[PDB]
């Protein structure tokens, strides 16, 4: 069935069975679509026999250059994707909801990649997009599919960050705090507008683009202080580094940083120390530092996560993707 | 420059 939004019991039954699922995602919450207020919603789930939700799919549709939408369910859906015959099912809901406007409907779970599960997929029709594709460009899957995760439940009595790391590591941690280096966090006004301060610097500094301060004002408007959360570094009244953390399902995702020019005094790596502890007091399964382009050292995303990842980073199925306008794919997509 |  295709959820209605303007149904406040609906919305609160469907809420209900994303935040309380283990698959759950931040970017399949409902409050997603408030911050990606320029793409437009459209959300199905499907019940089990007694008429509970048993598995859910949170779409925005986008522009092309065509006359058809994008349909892209990020990091969705919320279920157990490798049962291939559930997840037919949902994306049948699915392609009913889009009635034809979209010339694909792409999810890309955080499911391990393997040749049988792709192999599977493919057998069932759709078309999976991950070491086939080029690592980068125009043609690269949206999501990076190599990513840097914790396993905290490896150290179930953990009590700080340090405890997770070897002699070595637990040195490079206490260096910026040794030096003066401080974190508050919270997610009001004030450190939004800190975290946009260092955001928009690091940006310059590298000369790219960055996103508008409304939008963090619509994340902020959208999810409480239990589940985003910024996190400000300082040393002596200096602001010197930030990140954005969100907690959602089974884990706490480190999804926005922004540093100042010059000596930052290791406050990254403060930020990192604090958002792990966020995870650890809150018994989170995992910490999610997000993507790097290359198991390399020439990676500097790779270097700075694998600090606090020891274990090789995680490797995603990547994008599944429904055709459902063959021309417009092939016009729109490729290896 | 890309992510959510
Ligand atoms: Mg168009
Ligand atoms: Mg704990
Ligand atoms: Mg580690």
């Amino acid at each position: 069935p295709v959820l209605n939004l303007n149904d406040p019991q609906a919305v609160e039954r469907y809420e209900e069975f994303m935040r309380q699922s283990p698959y759950g995602q931040v970017t399949q919450d409902l409050g997603w679509a408030k911050v990606k207020n320029n793409w437009e919603p459209v959300d199905v789930y499907l019940e089990d026999d007694q008429g509970a939700i048993i598995a859910a799919m949170s779409m925005l549709l986008g522009d092309t250059p065509t006359d058809k939408k994008f349909a892209y369910a990020s990091k969705g859906p919320v279920m157990d994707v490798t049962d291939v015959d559930l997840l037919d099912r949902l994306v049948d809901e699915a392609v009913k909801a889009l009635d034809g406007r979209a010339y694909v409907l792409r999810f890309d779970p955080e499911v391990a990649y393997s040749d049988e599960f792709n192999t599977t997929l493919q057998d069932h029709g759709y078309v999976t997009r991950n070491r086939n594709v080029a690592d980068a460009g125009m043609h690269a899957t949206i999501q990076p599919r190599l990513n840097m995760v914790l396993d905290l439940t490896k150290f179930p009595d953990a009590k700080t960050t340090l405890d997770l790391y070897p002699s070595k590591t637990k040195s490079k941690i206490k260096r910026p705090f040794r030096d003066g280096v401080e974190v508050h966090s919270g997610n009001s006004a004030t450190e939004l507008d800190e975290f946009f301060k260092t955001y928009t610097t690091m940006a310059e500094r590298h000369g790219i683009t960055h996103r508008p301060i409304e939008y963090f004002q619509r994340m902020q408007a959208a999810f409480d202080a239990d589940t985003m959360r910024i996190f400000v570094a300082e040393r002596e009244g200096k602001l010197l580094s930030t990140g954005i953390a969100l907690k959602y399902g089974r884990k706490i995702w480190y999804m926005y940083a922004g540093s100042m020019d010059g000596n930052t005094y290791y406050a990254p790596y403060a930020v990192q120390s604090e958002m792990i502890q966020w995870a650890l007091d809150t018994n989170t399964d995992l910490y999610d530092l997000g993507g790097i382009e290359s198991e390399s050292t020439d990676d500097s995303l790779y270097v700075f996560k694998h600090v606090f990842v020891k274990d090789a980073p995680r490797e995603y199925i990547g994008e599944i993707d429904k055709v459902l306008d063959p021309e417009v794919y092939a016009e729109l997509v490729k290896d | 420059x890309k992510x959510x």
